[PDB]
RNA sequence: CGGUCCGGCCGGGAACUCAAAGGAGACUGCCAGUGAUAAACUGGAGGAAGGUGGGGAUGACGUCAAGUCAUCAUGGCCCUUACGACCAGGGCUACACACGUGCUACAAUGGCGCAUACAAAGAGAAGCGACCUCGCGAGAGCAAGCGGACCUCAUAAAGUGCGUCGUAGUCCGGAUUGGAGUCUGCAACUCGACUCCAUGAAGUCGGAAUCGCUAGUAAUCGUGGAUCAGAAUGCCACGGUG
């Protein structure tokens, strides 16, 4: 907004595992308010997530984590006859947001039946760094470097 | 439609009308505003002209007519085309 | 035992009415229940107020009925007549329950 | 509304209250599962006799100073302009504008 | 119509509802007319008595009007003469025993239907708006009312272009609302049309 | 899996390959399968063809297939002939209901026709 | 000997009775695996007795009406927490770090003239 | 507490929830820093609430010769055996098409079946209408109780638990149409709503363009009311999840 920064509201931590950022992703995945399934489903492929890996289920989504967060974003500014991407550093937690928003994006593209299969199988290739959610990850790098001569 | 406890429906003068045209006879077209009325099996073969809203149009009746009304032979729309 | 029902729209004039018969049952009979208070009716409204063509300016009104249950205990002789024979402010609508 | 359909109007009440205890007389015959049929087609067609402005369906609310067709409410017996303005003026009791 | 009209909103704080009676759902708009008519019937028969504010009420089905005026002289005539004239047509119209009571209006220069009405019979006899405006702000005044805003609307003088014109003198808060505004409002009925009224009396804040 | 004329998927169940008869639904056929005493939750697969010779006969108590498509045109025409309200608007191609043609009335119209 | 406090939540008003004992949580004469099927407001209500380490210290009977699942959780929390500054005193200087002993006031906002729902006004064109 | 038909149900109990009525409470009032020794701002301190706590009502002088002579009122004009009045029937619902605003969808965060948990706010006498019976059903019959913190509308749904479908124009979607009905009402043809059986279009997320929304908000889920004999996906309210 125009006047203020804001002062931004406190997330619960989830029931299972204490995790604050846990619950920021249950959160992303949960449309129409219904955060009793979105609580399902993602304790449902975090499930079957650690069960390919043998981790803590915590451990193990942050290494899928770790591969689709952005280090450089670009955004438009256009002072001259064209729109000019500069490419702007990302603070940790756009970068926390930005991750897990792809990692959902790309798990209601995948043609798989249960949303908890479409979402394990995204995580379990975003720790193996292939999937959708990495390649919006490259395009975000791709067009940083390509831009980088603006700052 | 009306309800079975109720039973059809018809004007009381129109009724009466069918009661005597069929006693005496007559072949003349009975025009009728009754276009609420439902037809009954003694208006078999008569001519009654019902009105649509500006004229009387003659409907005789058929066996197939029993159980409708007297409006849905007098159309109340002239409707031709846009081109 | 009599049950007293008060129904006004003036919470300060049914609370002017209610402190008043509690004094007639008071003197005259025995062992006035209380002054109970019920849920009170708000029953709004909404109407256009444009004469013409505004669906979106309204005026939403209301009306709040004030609710007041008094019982009576034990009834003296002196309780229903001089009670009857008492009569209240308009707006205030009072409603005897004998028995 | 005009003079005449005001006229109409209180037409349509008295009316309404003159045959108002023989049409409940008939509709007693043939809303009864245990009558004659014959009875039953005779009260049908007896309730076809009656004047059409009896019925209480025909009336329609007006407001009781204007006879404005729309806006009616029923427990002021007004139209939706005419309580706004005896509403502003006091002569509703317990009437005021509420915020909540 | 862009400002409130300053006496209802004003109902539940400092000013008093003109019927103050009770009834059901179903005796609600029978009584309502019941008032209405009564209203209608005194305000065409005491026209020439400078009659305010009609209130009316309604204990034990018995309704009791009690007229404001500023003077009761010719609206009682001899002791009951007039008053009971006009007792009789009330009971034959509300369907009830009646009764009429009459509180005077001490300062009839503050009574916004009084200067209303005061300006409306000078427009209908053909006198200059501008001074009609002015005479009724300076009455005011000097009695003592701490602000008064006059106002009049539409075909001044028949003139074809119809607008409105307000004087003001002290200060006239419509927006407090603990704010004693008397506000009502007449109509002229000239030969060149209709000529609208407005006054705002303030008295002083009622400090609840 | 070849009932009242037409054939039956096997891989469904048996409620709902049933309703691949004209003249069948949910309601009716579990109207069929409780006169044949045969469960729901099985399919057209692993029945015995004298469950089927049963379910071939409670098929047949009711109108299908081929009576039922002459029935409903026997019904049009008999509103074609008349030349009623219900017939008019059967032969216009007009929605006959009382739904409204000034507008969304493009299942009984087809697409729109553009103004050439 | 037993310590009351009352919580309230969006529409809910809890009766949270505090007795030392083994740690029974009785909400509405059933369990609360029995009461609470979502397992998040299982938490909500085991906050206060686990900030503090009173799970097995203390016995409990609640009572609560009206709202919804989470609604009937939070006012419950709020009640124990309400109910447990009765039983020590020295507890109020975590709960309120604990962001507990506040009674969150977000009622629901009324619908409004012209606009579709609380914030929500219906489409706009131009033209 | 005692008693039990295990039901606040019944003695009771006045605590609690609640119901209103009255009152307290928050004022930058305090503490620290900044500031021009100010206004004020930033922070924390207590506190249920912190700087306008949240929401509403409240709309300056005026602007658009804005809207409405069809609520009403009214100048002037016009009609007066008709431009007034009465009735029946029709129309306001037409239909090559263009647009606005909506509803339901295109499904698996789902459809379905069974089981089960949690609301608020309202209306009710020419009314609301339990219970019981009959009907597949909308409903019908008999019929209590209620002018209503009592009784009735009235079982909240989303949810959860289990089973099921397994990516298909499908057990998705419900248009359309046929048959059979119920109810309202003198009367459901034009032209009502609802039910049952059958039917099973388009639609597989939408071009250019464009809208709403900053927190109990959007999103989604049911609930009620006004109008009203009957007749909403509209409107006005209400809570759930969030
Ligand atoms: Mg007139
Ligand atoms: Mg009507
Ligand atoms: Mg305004
Ligand atoms: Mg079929
Ligand atoms: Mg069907
Ligand atoms: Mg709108
Ligand atoms: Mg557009
Ligand atoms: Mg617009
Ligand atoms: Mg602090
Ligand atoms: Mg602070
Ligand atoms: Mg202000
Ligand atoms: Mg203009
Ligand atoms: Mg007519
Ligand atoms: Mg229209
Ligand atoms: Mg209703
Ligand atoms: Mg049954
Ligand atoms: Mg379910
Ligand atoms: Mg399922
Ligand atoms: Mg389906
Ligand atoms: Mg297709
Ligand atoms: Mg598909
Ligand atoms: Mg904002
Ligand atoms: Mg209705
Ligand atoms: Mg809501």
């Amino acid at each position: 907004p125009r006047r203020r920064v804001i002062g931004q509201r406190k997330i619960l931590p989830d029931p299972k595992f204490g995790s604050e950022l846990l619950a920021k992703f249950v959160n992303i995945l949960m449309v129409d308010g219904k955060k009793s399934t979105a609580e399902s489903i993602v304790y449902s492929a975090l499930e079957t997530l650690a069960q390919r890996s043998g981790k803590s289920e915590l451990e193990a989504f942050e290494v899928a984590l770790e591969n689709v967060r952005p280090t450089v974003e670009v955004k438009s500014r256009r002072v001259g006859g064209s729109t000019y991407q500069v490419p702007v550093e990302v603070r940790p937690v756009r970068r926390n947001a930005l991750a897990m928003r792809w990692i959902v994006e790309a798990a209601r593209k995948r043609g798989d039946k249960s949303m908890a299969l479409r979402l394990a199988n995204e995580l379990s290739d975003a720790a193996e760094n292939k999937g959708t959610a990495v390649k919006k990850r490259e395009d975000v790098h791709r067009m940083a470097e390509a831009n980088k001569a603006f700052a | 439609p009306r309800s079975l406890k109720k039973g059809p429906f018809i004007d009381l003068h129109l009724l009466k009308k069918v009661e005597k045209a069929v006693e005496s006879g007559d072949k003349k077209p009975l025009r009728t505003w009754s276009r609420r009325s439902t037809i009954f099996p003694n208006m078999i073969g008569l001519t009654i002209a019902v009105h649509n809203g500006r004229q009387h149009v003659p409907v005789f009746v058929t066996d197939e007519m029993v159980g409708h009304k007297l409006g849905e032979f007098a159309p109340t729309r002239t409707y031709r085309g846009h081109a | 035992r009599i049950r007293i029902r008060l129904k006004a729209f003036d919470h300060r004039l049914i609370d002017q009415a209610t402190a008043e018969i509690v004094e007639t049952a008071k003197r005259t009979g025995a062992q006035v229940r209380g002054p109970i208070p019920l849920p009170t009716r708000k029953e709004r409204f909404t109407v256009l107020i444009s004469p013409h063509v505004n669906k979106d300016a309204r005026d939403q009104y209301e009306i709040r009925t004030h609710l007041r249950l008094v019982d009576i205990v034990e009834p003296t002789e002196k309780t229903v007549d001089a009670l009857m024979r008492l009569d209240l402010a308009a707006g205030v609508d009072v409603q005897i329950s004998l028995g | 509304a005009k003079q005449s359909m005001k006229a109409r109007e209180v037409k349509r009440v008295a009316l309404a209250d003159k045959y108002f205890a023989k049409r409940a007389e008939l509709k007693a015959i043939i809303s009864d599962v245990n009558a004659s049929d014959e009875d039953r087609w005779n009260a049908v067609l007896k309730l076809q006799t009656l004047p059409r402005d009896s019925s209480p369906s025909r009336q329609r609310n007006r407001c009781r100073q204007t006879g404005r067709p729309h806006g009616f409410l029923r427990k002021f017996g007004l139209s939706r302009i005419k309580v706004r303005e005896a509403a502003m003026r006091g002569e509703i009791p317990g009437l005021k504008k509420a915020s909540w | 119509g862009q400002k409130v009209h300053p006496n209802g909103i004003r109902l539940g704080i400092v000013k008093p509802w003109n019927s103050t009676w009770f009834a059901n759902t179903k005796e609600f708009a029978d009584n309502l007319d019941s008032d209405f008519k009564v209203r209608q019937y005194l305000t065409k028969e005491l026209a020439k008595a400078s009659v305010s504010r009609i209130v009316i009420e309604r204990p034990a089905k018995s309704i009791r009007v009690t007229i404001h005026t500023a003077r009761p002289g010719i609206v009682i005539g001899k002791k009951g003469e007039d008053v009971e004239k006009l007792r009789k047509v009330v009971a034959d119209i509300a369907g009830v025993p009646a009764q009429i009571n009459i509180a005077e209006v001490r300062k009839p220069e503050l009574d916004a239907k009084l200067v209303a009405d005061s300006i409306t019979s000078q427009l209908e006899r053909r006198v200059m708006f501008r001074r009609a405006m002015k005479r009724a702000v300076q009455n005011a005044m000097r009695l003592g009312a701490k602000g008064i805003k006059v106002e009049v609307s539409g075909r001044l003088g028949g003139a074809e272009i119809a607008r409105t014109e307000w004087y003001r003198e002290g200060r006239v808060p419509l927006h407090t609302l603990r704010a004693d505004i008397d506000y009502n409002t007449s109509e002229a009925h000239t030969t060149y049309g209709v000529i609208g009224v407005k006054v705002w009396i303030f008295k002083g804040e009622i400090l609840g | 899996a070849r009932i009242a004329g037409i054939n039956i998927p096997d891989h469904k169940h048996a409620v709902i390959a049933l309703t691949s008869i004209y003249g069948v639904g949910k309601t009716r056929s579990k109207a069929i399968l409780a006169a044949a005493g045969i469960a729901e939750d099985v399919k057209i697969s692993e029945l015995s063809e004298g469950q089927i010779d049963t379910l071939r006969d409670e098929v047949a108590k009711f109108v299908v297939e081929g009576d039922l498509r002459r029935e409903i045109s026997m019904s049009i025409k008999r509103l074609m002939d008349l030349g009623c309200y219900r017939g008019l608007r059967h032969r216009r191609g007009l929605p006959v209901r009382g739904q409204r043609t000034k507008t969304n009335a493009r299942t009984r119209k087809g697409p729109r026709k553009p103004i050439k | 000997n037993q310590y009351y406090g009352t919580g309230r939540r969006k529409s809910s008003a809890a009766r949270v009775f505090i007795k030392p004992g083994n740690g029974k949580i009785v909400i509405n004469q059933r369990s609360l695996e029995q009461y609470f099927g979502r397992e998040t407001a299982r938490m909500v209500v085991r906050q206060p007795l686990e900030l503090v380490d009173m799970v097995e210290k203390l016995d409990l009977y609640i009572t609560v009406k009206g709202g919804g699942i989470s609604g009937q959780a939070g006012a419950i929390r709020h009640g124990i927490t309400r109910a447990l500054m009765e039983y020590d005193e020295s507890l109020r200087s975590e709960l309120r770090k604990a962001g507990f002993v506040t009674r969150d006031a977000r009622q629901v906002e009324r619908k409004k003239v012209g606009l579709r729902k609380a914030r929500r006004r219906p489409q706009f064109s131009k033209r």
